[PDB]
């Protein structure tokens, strides 16, 4: 029970956060309304002041004399679906027979998709994203030959014994779903779920894994978030004998039924490596385009 | 009355005479976790009056050539007061923040102060100039404390990315024709309940000036910027030994 | 239940069904300790010895609370007091009691 | 971490030393997801 | 010594919050756990052997 | 069933299969300050389950000849965990104790300690022998902490009463034959409502044995003592910077 | 606002102190019972467990066969005012003419009654006492001779400037209550009212005054509380010149409408000082009387 009255009054455990805004349908452009000459005082709409922090509230209709316009240009094509769910490539596997990388007809390849930049660049847009994907996988030779060919992908979850070998005992695969296709077939395409223990995938983590001194020597795990390792992505040629042809298989993601969080600054330098932000600092260069002086064009 | 301003919270009041309203954070404030998107079963502690209060951790000096400064959430705090012990007791954590930045000066000096909050703010190195050698940015550069650390890049935040499109986070400016401060209110952002208050730091505090420092000589030349924070709806838990790091 | 190998220790053939219990003994009243042991459920060490350990190598991801119940074996003219703590994540291997 | 809280205490005649047996279990709340193969693979060679 | 487990709950050893908690059950019943096909067999036709 | 119980408080559980019930002092339980008993106007902070829980302070060894211990509250406590660090950074504090003294060995051995609660235990020193010196007790014995401090006259319990008198106090004892422990809860007792929690200690726990332990050759020789307590309904005001003494 | 579970149903802030025990109207000792004899299994009124910690509940009733008795003896005179509404010594000032103490017409008495041990073993049965109080004031020679001579009490409470002389200016008395009376007078006699700062004074304070380093200098301020010093008591003969007459001042005390909380071990070993319960360690004597035998009156 409870009596002094500091306890009954106070909003500790109020779990109900208030919100300020509330979303609107748009599902098209605003319309244009019919505006005249306003000579007055007191009514000052192109006047702002920006250090607030909020953006600009004029509108064409107090700033010039408007005319009627009934908008209905659509808003749809800007959902985060319809920007997101169009597959780009994410990961590229080398399967060669004579080689530095893998001559052995096997491979493992961590999920990770910031190895390419023009998908990385649309990711990072959001701080905290989550989504289902399709994942599509096509094969040929390094000329982009079909050969008769028959492969096996596997997805190995973390903690699952990764394939050492073309005739590893894991590939017997009795619980990792595996895909049997060959190069001759269309694209195999699956369909995979938002597997992280996390309410979200982030695609920036500002700290580190686990507790301790954080000493020159470790500090490359800055950064790395485990919620966002899903696992390992193995091929193989299916034979106890080398493949009789080089391969490469080529990664395909489209994400589906999106939802995205804290929109941030996009990338403006070079990307360099997976795991950063790092960027070449002796080739900073502008956001965009630049001109010899402020009166010309 | 909308540029004069009383923040009062726990044994703290602070007072503004020029401010320039309050922004409130994607539009909404702190709360403490509900019962159903929290996991963690013990009891939380809420210490609330005694950790939900304003700290005056540092001050900076604004110089006519300063590139800017961070601060990261909650590593500023967690060596102050009562929060700060809680928070090296306590596995987890999660809170608000009212972040109040103090800058004065006259009617004659001038120059403007983007102040942001950007969360998950990862910080980059440059690679060595040529980008070749993949390094990586040292504990204090990452977790500066009540310091804070300087910029070596502000035109791409160290960290690759374009200070210009910074003002899509929650911002203020602080424009000394204007006003003397900046108000932000934060709610807790993480893709969890709960987290560690030592090994994450959930948002960083950028104060950049983009308008340079000017004045005339023999205007008062030393013009401080200091950084006050509260913690707003403060809960913790898993209890066990202090630990700082 | 089954029996969590917290006496980890012994190999040889001979050996093994020592693994299944550990023991404790008169002391000299400093507070002592008698065992520890991680509390991760599907990580090497102790816990493989039990179903529950074995079932989770089946799993990726896991989640809830566990509980171990410790047998004492000794004479019914032996008495004692021991505590038994948990220490969650971030707490280094306590130094004393 | 096990401790002596106080000490294991026994009169002449008893045996100074005994054993503790360990079971474990989880509680209800617990739950697995995302099915993987376990990291053993009891076999050698072929099985015959 | 009874053959049974223990009764006790985090509710009765420490003091607790309430969680409701919706983590699903499904992914852990017998055709959840077998029902993902694995290889029993292989059998050779070799043409020298 | 009466014989066995369950002390649940905060992230701690004790068990005993040898209890004698439990002492609840002066009849009356723990409570926190209500509005009209209070003076100090500012909101206090009550931590709950980081600070009321049970904390293992000390263990001592009975022997054939040990003359008895005493320990101060909430002394004993100002310096261990999220306790000790709100009665450091506060000046008011005021909360109750559950105090569970564990003692266990076999059914041969004997013996009987006296386990007693004593308020506003002023400690007095021999005055050099002949009584014509006043000499004090220096601060390491008024205020001895964790390790707590050995009676040096028992009989008149350091202080000129005679501890034939002290059952007059909440007490229980720990007679060997028949169990292993002491359970006494202790209301916040003072003539004020808060107080410091360093300047002031509102009682002591006397632990005397009455009846001399004993034992044939043979048995283990080696009977800890453990203290063992939980503070309740804790309440802190008047926050300001730790301060240890 | 509160939504969260467990503040909700938490009993954070509960003033009303739960109280296992109540009070009873006991004007008389209790009656005796008609008992008769008793045979039974299960019932044992006779055997305690002492280790509790209360106190034997057996009665005469049901240890042996009891008449009636209708008893009516009262327990009025046991009552806290009926064993300290009797008024004793606690103060004497001595006024010589001739002397190393007060030789100059004046004295000042700083209050605190523990410098008599009749009235302090009694107080101190107590740790808490709050009560209003008469002081009387019986003046004479030291042969107990009355004298023509004026006197003046004044009570100067802490922050009050202490006269330094027959003659200081103090002595005006414009505000601090001064009594001026007669030796050939009866015996001065006034009500004071529970003058500390807290609910009750405390006859016993294991702490220290004020906050720092307590370094063996200041250990003669363990067990100080100001909350018990009440100020100072000075007296004088009203006079320029020097009195004729060599005089005694002894102070008696009854205190009225008392309140005691937490009884406590009686002193059973001679007061040394007054401001601590220090007990000479070469002469700790036994409680009461010894033997020579255990098996002997
Ligand atoms: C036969 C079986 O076929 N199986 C196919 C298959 C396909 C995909 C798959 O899992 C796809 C995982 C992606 C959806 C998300 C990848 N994510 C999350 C965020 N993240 C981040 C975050 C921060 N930094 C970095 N560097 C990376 C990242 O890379 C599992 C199995
Ligand atoms: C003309 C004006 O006539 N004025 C007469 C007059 C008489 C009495 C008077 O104040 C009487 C104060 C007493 C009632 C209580 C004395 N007390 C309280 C507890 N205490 C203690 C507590 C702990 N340690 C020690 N050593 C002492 C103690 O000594 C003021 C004025
Ligand atoms: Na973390
Ligand atoms: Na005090």
């Amino acid at each position: 029970g409870d009596r002094v009255a500091d306890v009954i009054e106070s909003s500790i455990g109020d779990s109900v956060s208030r919100a300020l805004t509330h979303a609107l349908p748009a599902p098209t452009g605003q319309n244009t309304q019919v505006s005249s000459h306003r000579l007055d005082t007191g009514k000052v709409p192109a006047l702002q002041a920006a250090e607030i922090g909020a953006s600009s509230n004029a509108s064409d209709e107090s700033m010039i004399e408007t005319r009627c316009v009934l908008n209905s240009h659509s808003t749809a094509e800007t959902t985060l679906d319809s920007f997101f769910s169009r597959a780009g490539l994410v990961g590229e596997i080398d399967l060669p027979l004579e080689g530095t990388t893998n001559p052995n007809g096997y491979a493992n390849w961590d999920i990770d998709i910031t190895g390419y930049a023009q998908m990385r660049r649309k990711v990072e847009l959001f701080t905290y994203m989550r989504f289902d994907a399709e994942f599509t996988f096509v094969a040929c030779t390094p000329t982009g030959e079909v050969v008769p060919q028959l492969l096996q992908y596997m997805f190995v979850p973390p903690g699952a014994p990764k394939p050492d070998s073309r005739e590893s005992l894991a590939w017997q695969t009795a619980t990792n779903p595996s895909v049997f296709v060959k190069l001759s077939d269309p694209p195999a395409q699956v369909s995979v779920p938002f597997m992280s223990p996390a309410s979200a995938y982030q695609w920036f983590y500002d700290g580190y894994p686990t507790f301790g001194e954080h000493k020159q020597e470790k500090d490359l795990e800055y950064g790395a978030c485990p919620n966002n390792m899903m696992g390992t992505f193995s091929v193989r040629t299916v034979g106890t004998s080398k493949s009789k042809y080089p391969l490469v298989v080529r990664i395909y993601m489209r994400m589906k039924h999106v939802r995205a969080w804290i929109p941030r600054p996009m990338r403006n330098q070079n990307y360099l490596f997976k795991a950063n932000p790092n960027y070449a600092g002796n080739s900073i260069k502008p956001t965009g385009a630049s001109r010899t002086a402020i009166t010309t064009l | 009355s909308d540029r004069v301003a009383q923040l009062t919270i726990g044994n703290s009041t602070i007072t503004t005479q020029e401010a320039a309203n309050i922004i409130v954070g994607y539009g909404e404030w702190p709360s403490y976790c509900s019962d159903s998107d929290a996991t963690a079963v013990d009891k939380p502690t809420r210490p609330d009056v005694s950790v939900n209060r304003f700290y005056t951790l540092d001050t900076k000096l604004w110089e006519k050539s300063s590139k800017g400064w961070y601060w990261k959430f909650p590593d500023v705090l967690t060596e102050t007061g009562v929060f700060g012990q809680n928070a090296q007791f306590h596995y987890l954590y999660r809170s608000g923040f009212c972040i109040h930045v103090q800058c004065n000066a006259s009617k004659f000096h001038q120059g403007a102060l983007l102040v942001a909050v950007l969360p998950e703010y990862v910080i980059g190195t440059v690679a060595g100039g040529t980008g070749t050698e993949d390094t990586h940015p040292p504990y204090k550069q990452t977790q500066p404390g009540a310091d804070g650390f300087e910029l070596q890049h502000p035109y791409v935040l160290d960290a690759g990315i374009p200070i210009s499109q910074l003002t899509v986070c929650p911002h203020q400016w602080i424009n000394l024709r204007t006003n003397n401060c900046a108000t932000i209110i934060v709610p807790y952002i993480n893709a969890l309940p709960f987290d560690s208050a030592l090994n994450h730091c959930n948002f960083g505090l950028l104060v950049v000036p983009i308008s340079p420092l000017d004045y005339d000589q023999g205007a008062t030349p030393v013009i401080p910027i200091t950084i006050t924070l509260a913690p707003m709806c403060s809960e913790f838990a898993g209890l066990r030994q202090a630990v700082t790091q | 239940e089954t029996i969590l190998e917290v006496n980890n220790v012994p190999t040889n053939a001979t050996s093994l069904m020592e693994r299944l219990r550990f023991p404790v003994s008169a002391q000299a009243g400093k507070g002592e300790l008698c065992a520890v042991f991680r509390a991760d459920p599907g990580r090497n060490g102790p816990w493989q010895s039990t179903l529950l350990g074995q079932l989770c190598g089946y799993y990726t991801q896991w989640s809830g609370s566990l509980e171990v119940t410790f047998m004492f074996t000794g004479s019914f003219m032996a008495t004692g007091k021991m505590l038994i703590a948990y220490t969650p994540p971030g707490g280094p291997l306590p130094k004393d009691r | 971490s096990i401790w002596y809280q106080t000490n294991y205490v026994v009169p002449i005649g008893a045996p100074n030393t005994a054993y503790i047996i360990a079971l474990a279990a989880a509680q209800k709340n617990f739950t697995m997801k995302l099915c993987k193969d376990a990291s053993d693979i009891l076999q050698t060679g072929t099985i015959q």
